[PDB]
């Protein structure tokens, strides 16, 4: 609605690509208000011809947990005017007791969003294999979740998967130490890398050995491109059920944090820290909420970096590959040169849809 | 035809490729041995329904519907490979294959059951990979007398193997990432011929008692086995054992005295309460490492009878209490790190000698260290990183073989560092324990509140590495040894020391200057990029300029040293004494003028802007990023332990200057609270071309953004270079 967001949106219009790009997506929805933002901006981009979502994959749960996650994702897509994307369940991966306890997370607000319990598909990456084999052009792969199914897809038919893929975009981390053979290994601290370390190592090694370009996004890109809270109110002002859902979940998470930080329950954090990275005694939250300006969006920046059309507009990838190796580059906090236009794109292509 | 190799399909474009393998075409064959389909199907396939009964060598990819033709009885085969899917029920059963040897099925994603093996023998390679729905292996497979390579990889649904393995010469047995198994099969005979036994990420319950045979492997590595709870005593017949990441073990097998050979013991991420208290019977150990066990409260009894152990490593023993005490002569390595609960060390160690490696790292609750240390004249490395030891033990001057001495204290970062009650007003004047020493190479002191220094430092020799890090309340350094290559000093007195000692000291390579204010300004992680308080740089920007102005320049004489002059200081901007500044492009390229030798040209002075990171920065950013959402629960925080991290790190960068090849490396200290700070780094290399300086092919974290460059000259260091570029 603001003139500058319309101007940057028409600039992006003028910077359109000639052919839409079909992307394969792996997500773990209903854990944070981020993946729903990614879905919304992907839909809005598809309506503009930039991209075209084909299939999605759910992860981070047990059989029933992942079934429910896929059901909710299908419901969100159906109510987002996207009745084409196929929802597919993942495959089982090893879990520890602590890991199982923390991966059984399921917020109650998403219970109503689940669609009819028959449209879900519980096969896996079997459908994606056929489309990848018979696709007349090249596809890109975006990973913002666990790497299990992604590792499974690239472990078979190396020639096929290297001849019909463009690049891989992942939100994760890079271990500072080089591999024994000079390759680049994922670190153990990143959440996506820590979901399944073996699958992450296999993905990185296979991608670097198969010649597929690799796109890696750190966690500080959102720090450089934080969003004001008026974005949530703007999207939810019109009574959209999805926007209401994200507003509710963000409010719930923020007030849970604000109550937890009181009475020093969480070690290493105090009231001073909250006012540092979220603002610039202990009152009610209803007065704390207006004075926040630095909320974070992590995975949408990965989707933005995946598309080469908008990659050059605001990012600046830094090469890190050895002279003899597959092209791999990392985008961090220093590579984002125009955070203002980044926030403008998030607000624009999330508000319109 | 006798041979058919189907090439790529993008060469005919009429359908001849489907015709060749069509049923009506193979009638004319009447003789065929090899049939390979090395091309993956593009979008289309034609089911095959003949399969002539004469093949010997067959490779198929993306096979048609489930079953083979019911009339396929080749009665002779050698090699079968399938990379396809939906091939369930290969045969109806009881198929007589006489000569068949090699069977490979890869990524068959729905194979529900293998065929029967009642007749077929001589099967040398059996490979099954990525079989997602497979819950049975037809235990008749274990009755083959000649099996060489059994591969079972990424078997998601695998449940049971054959109960008995009768093979006498098995070389490769791989069970990878199954994580759903129930029991390892029990073997009967001895496999003298065996090369690889892979058992990775398997949900086994416990090994059987027949593992002694597999003692022909002499190694046993277990990783991420998250289901087993007990192990047999037969595992003690292995030379190397490495057990890691077992969330629930609870116990270790009792030692039965059957095995007397074992030297490698590595234990990580395991719940072991105590050792079996009978470790002495092994009497062959050389290396024992216990790393980060949450419940290791009691270690063992009479562990000191292992017949002269060599390497003892105890890391992150958060609950391991006071050691039993020595009642050994080949002990080199003793490492204890981050042992919080330990309160004291046994005294009788001062009987023990020939040690040479003693490390006490980050043990906060240890104060009264052993004091006598009589006849301990063999130590070489002594590390003391934790608090508690306020005063060094007396009679420490008796030993004269120490070479590495580390002494670090932990403080609180703020506007001004405050010592612990000013070291309890310790008598700093009488500190002479380190002065009485001799032949010390590395000497590190940090966080110690001493005002005076020993006056006998001239007697001490070969002190190559000297660190005094955050040591305030100090007025001056009395006298320095003439052989200090690396010096780390605080900014409070830094300008005087370099211009006072570089001219005198012949070998002074690297000087690092540390300031607490620049350290504590970046206490928060966001401060590196979000914004910067301008005046702070003006606090130290002229500091670098005056320091550069006060430098003795006599490096143009004969080469006394093979090294160059290296200075590391805080800051993030050019000190403006450089006449050639480059904002960006993370690279340098200067087209210097020519005919420099009108006056003698001392050398090129180069400056770089970088920033060093603590080794644990990823944890903090990930933690606070997760905090941005905070989907945690109250019960989660009741038992959350912060992962122990070293409070001091040494971070280094490498640069190369090309025009002769010269490459040199930088280094400085980084604190735990302040993960990353920006630093100015100056290098001077004494001596048609284009000056170039790239950082390195690697250096993932380190880029550098600002550069400077001048030409210095003779005539009392005029520096009046005829260079006009920017
Ligand atoms: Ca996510």
């Amino acid at each position: 609605l603001t003139p500058t967001e319309t101007a940057v949106l028409r600039e992006l219009r003028l910077h359109r690509p000639p052919l839409p790009l079909d992307t394969l997506l792996f997500t773990d929805p209903n854990k944070d208000p981020d993946d729903v933002v990614t879905y919304t901006i992907a839909k809005q981009l598809q309506a503009e011809g930039f991209l075209r979502l084909t299939d999605v994959v759910v992860t981070l749960g047990d059989a029933d947990m992942r079934s429910q996650r896929a059901q909710l994702a299908k419901g969100v897509f159906d109510r987002l005017a996207l009745p084409e994307v196929r929802v597919a369940r993942g495959q089982d991966y090893p879990m520890t007791s602590t890991q199982a306890r923390e991966h059984s997370k399921f917020l109650a607000e998403g219970a109503a969003l689940r669609a009819a319990p028959d449209a879900v598909h519980t096969d896996g990456v079997r459908a994606m294999r056929e489309r990848l084999a018979t696709s007349p052009h090249k596809l890109g792969m975006v990973v913002i979740a666990g790497m299990t199914d992604a590792s499974a897809l690239l472990a078979e038919a190396g020639d096929l998967v290297r001849e019909k893929l463009a690049s891989i975009t992942i939100m994760g981390g890079i271990d500072p130490a080089r591999d024994a053979d000079g390759l680049v290994q994922p670190d153990t601290r990143a959440y996506n890398n820590a979901t399944d370390i073996h699958a992450a190592r296999a993905l990185y090694r296979r991608a670097q050995q198969l010649g597929i370009p690799l796109r890696i996004l750190s966690k500080e890109a959102a720090y450089r491109a934080a969003v004001p809270p008026a974005f949530y109110e703007g999207i939810a002002r019109n009574g959209h059920p999805v926007g209401e859902y994200l507003r509710d979940v963000q409010k719930n998470a923020l007030k849970g944090l604000w109550e937890g930080i009181q009475a020093n329950l969480i070690p290493g954090l105090d009231t001073a820290w909250f006012f540092r990275t979220f603002v610039a005694g202990a009152m009610s939250f209803d007065a704390i909420w207006p004075q926040v300006t630095k909320l974070n969006l992590y995975d949408p920046l990965t989707l933005l970096a995946a598309l080469p059309g908008a990659a050059r507009l605001l990012f600046q990838p830094t090469p890190m590959h050895r002279e003899g190796a597959s092209p791999v580059e990392h985008v961090g906090h220093a590579e984002v040169v125009r955070p203002e236009k980044a926030r403008l794109l998030l607000s624009a292509l999330a508000k319109a849809a | 035809i006798e041979g058919l190799l189907l090439t790529e399909p993008e060469q005919f474009e009429e359908g001849e490729l489907e015709y060749m393998y069509s049923a009506e075409a193979l009638k004319k064959t009447r003789r065929l041995r090899i049939l390979v389909k090395e091309y993956y199907n593009r979008g289309f396939d034609e089911p095959v329904a003949y399969l002539p009964n004469s093949l010997l060598w067959l490779e198929w990819r993306n096979y048609s519907s489930n079953s083979f033709p019911s009339n396929f009885e080749p009665s002779k085969l050698v090699y079968l490979t399938m990379k396809g899917s939906s091939i369930i029920e290969l045969w109806n059963g009881a198929k007589r294959l006489a000569f068949l040897t090699t069977l490979d099925l890869s990524y068959c994603h729905k194979l529900i059951q293998t065929p029967d093996f009642r007749m077929i023998t001589n099967l040398e390679r059996l490979i099954l990979s990525s079989c997602d729905a497979l819950v049975e292996v037809h235990p008749s497979v274990g009755f083959l007398k000649n099996l060489i390579l059994l591969n079972m990889d990424h078997c998601i649904s695998l449940e049971r193997l054959p109960a008995i393995i009768q093979s006498e010469c098995l070389e490769v047995l791989d069970l990878n990432y199954c994580f759903n198994l129930k029991m390892f099969p029990e073997v009967e005979r001895n496999m003298t011929h065996l090369k690889k036994l892979d058992l990775t990420s398997t949900g086994i319950r416990e090994l059987p008692a027949s593992i002694e045979h597999l003692s022909s492997l002499e190694n046993l590595q277990m990783h991420s086995c998250n289901q087993l709870v007990s192990l047999p005593s037969s595992i003690w017949r292995f030379r190397n054992l490495k057990i890691s990441e077992c969330e629930k073990l609870g116990s270790l097998p009792e030692i039965h005295g059957n095995s007397n050979c074992t030297r490698e013991l590595i234990l990580k991420l395991v719940s072991i309460k105590e050792l079996p208290t009978s470790i002495g019977n092994l009497t062959s150990l050389n290396f024992l490492e216990i790393c980060n066990c949450k419940t290791i409260s009691s270690l063992s009894s009479s562990i000191w009878g292992l017949t002269s152990l060599t390497t003892l490593k105890l890391l992150d023993c958060r609950k391991l209490k006071n050691l039993p005490g020595i009642p050994l002569d080949l002990l080199r390595i003793i490492d204890m790190s981050w042992c919080s609960c330990i309160s004291s060390l046994p005294h009788n160690i001062w009987m023990l000698k020939f040690l040479r490696i003693l490390c006490i790292s980050y043990c906060s609750r240890l104060e009264y260290l052993p004091e006598n240390l009589g006849h301990l004249e063999h130590l070489e490395e002594l590390l003391a990183d934790g608090t508690g030891i306020l005063r060094l033990p007396s009679s420490v001057a008796r030993l004269n073989k120490l070479e590495v001495l580390s002494f670090r204290k932990k403080f609180a970062i703020g506007p001004k560092v405050q010592y612990s009650s000013s070291m309890l007003n310790l008598p700093d004047d009488v500190f002479g324990s380190l002065g009485s020493l001799g032949s010390v190479v590395k000497l590190n002191l940090s966080g110690n509140g001493f005002c005076n220094l020993p006056e006998t430092m001239n007697q001490l020799f070969c002190l190559e590495y000297l660190d005094i890090t955050f040591c305030q309340r100090l007025e001056a350094l009395p006298e320095l040894p003439p052989s200090i290559k690396e010096l780390y000093v605080d900014e409070h007195l830094a300008l005087r020391i370099m211009e006072d000692l570089v001219i005198k000291c012949k070998e002074l390579n690297l000087i690092a200057v540390t300031k607490i204010e620049y350290q504590n300004f970046y206490r928060w992680l966001d401060s590196i990029w979000s914004d910067v308080s301008e005046l702070l740089e003006n606090s130290q920007k002229q500091q670098l300029d005056d320091m550069l102005q006060l430098i003795p320049f006599s490096y143009l004489s004969t080469a006394k040293r093979e090294e160059v002059l290296k200075i590391v200081i805080h800051g993030t901007r050019i000190p403006e004494w450089f006449r050639w500044q480059d904002r960006s492009a993370t690279t340098m390229s200067v087209n210097l003028p020519e005919y420099w030798y009108t006056e003698n040209f001392l050398g090129f002075a180069i400056c770089c802007s970088c920033c060093f990171y603590h080794s644990a920065r990823s944890y903090d950013v990930e933690f606070e990023g997760s905090m941005h959402h905070y989907n945690y629960d109250s019960s989660y925080w009741k038992e959350y332990e912060e992962p122990s991290y070293d409070f001091y790190e040494r971070d280094s960068i490498e640069i190369t200057a090309k025009l002769l090849k010269k490459v040199c490396s930088f280094s400085m200290n980084v604190l735990r609270r302040a993960t990353a700070v920006p630093n100015m780094c100056f290098a001077f290399f004494p001596f048609y071309g284009i000056f170039e300086t790239c950082l390195s092919p690697g250096d993932i974290r380190h880029r550098g953004k600002q550069w400077g460059f001048n030409l210095v000259y003779k005539d009392e260091t005029g520096g009046s270079v005829t260079h006009e570029m920017l």
